[PDB]
């Protein structure tokens, strides 16, 4: 049994900071049609306390991933990513959104770009040494999660005209005493005549510019992950 | 007259079934440059490399319905949502 696209629940409460809400709207757009955006109007969940409500909402919506936006004093502008296997949380990670240098903030938007069709698979680029470090449990998890999230409905064919945009996930080179920082950036792919058969690529920045510090990590139990990884 | 090859000290690797490239070279973020510019330069090298790889190593099929690439099976193994039957 070959699973189709992993369905994604995008979740927030009423007091979710607007920039985080923008991120969820963009993520909902990027994962359309295999995603659901839900404004939970009662009160706030806390997955690292208890994953009960997160599991209940994920199962109710038949979603294998949950992206949850929340913010309080200790963990401001937090994006929590969870995966679901066999109706229970598998692994979870917190990503703490960092300020941009200029202090601009994320512009309001509902989709990645008016020049990128909703639902297209992205080209993906993981840059930085940490993704190639099999001892970094955090980068191993995050790479797995982000490919799982944005791979869409994989297929063995793709229209050349569909090769329109890219996601880069840049892992800042690790420093001994600091939580890892990762950068997500999307780009429109511009191709121009190079003189060669292959086109020259140039990029245009599109969508939200996201910088994250990694927060808490909840590993999957070894035995459960081994079960979920059976193909 | 526009270079389309990408030279880095360590080779890219690929998972073209996921339209994916890995740049294992250290992420270069010189302090004197804006973060976004630094990131964009690395992205451009990587997307160039990825597109080069897609166009040169995947069979290309043209028909009256358009032009498509055949992708190899994804090599990155990801966990299931539901158990096997």
């Amino acid at each position: 049994l070959i699973e189709g696209a992993k369905r994604v629940l995008l979740l927030h409460g009423s007091k979710c900071p607007t920039p985080l809400h923008t991120v969820l709207k963009v993520f909902h757009s990027l994962t359309t049609p295999h995603s659901v955006l839900f404004h939970k109007k009662n009160e706030n969940i806390h997955p690292f306390e208890s994953t009960e409500s997160l599991e209940f909402l994920a199962n109710k919506n038949d979603c294998g991933m949950v992206i949850f936006g929340s913010s309080n004093k200790k963990r401001p502008n937090c994006l929590t990513i969870a995966r679901i296997f066999d109706s229970k949380v598998l692994d979870m990670a917190e990503l703490l959104l960092l300020p941009d240098a200029n202090g601009e903030g994320i512009p309001e938007m509902n989709r990645l770009s008016m020049h990128v069709a909703i639902g297209l698979r992205p080209l993906m680029l993981f840059s930085g040494s940490a993704w190639d470090d099999t001892t970094s449990t955090t980068h191993t998890m995050l790479k797995s999660m982000l490919v799982d999230l944005f791979k869409g409905e994989t297929s063995d064919k793709i229209d050349v005209e569909g090769l329109q945009y890219a996601l880069m996930v840049g892992a800042e080179e690790p420093t001994a005493g600091l939580a890892p920082i990762i950068h997500l950036r999307w780009y429109k792919i511009v191709t121009k005549r190079s003189g060669h058969k292959l086109p020259r690529v140039e990029l245009e920045e599109i969508g939200p510019k996201l910088d994250f510090k990694v927060g808490r990590i909840q590993e999957a139990p070894r035995d459960v992950m081994k079960e979920a990884m059976k193909q | 007259r526009l270079p389309i090859t990408v030279s880095k000290p360590t080779p890219y690797t690929f998972d073209l079934g996921h339209l994916l490239a890995n740049d294992p070279n250290p992420l270069e973020l010189p302090k004197s440059e804006p973060l976004n510019a630094s990131l964009k330069a690395t992205a451009r090298d990587g997307v160039q490399s990825l597109l080069n790889q897609l166009l040169t190593t995947c069979p290309i099929t043209s028909s009256q319905q358009g032009v498509l690439l055949t992708l190899p099976a994804p090599s990155t193994i990801l966990p299931r949502h539901k158990p096997l039957p």
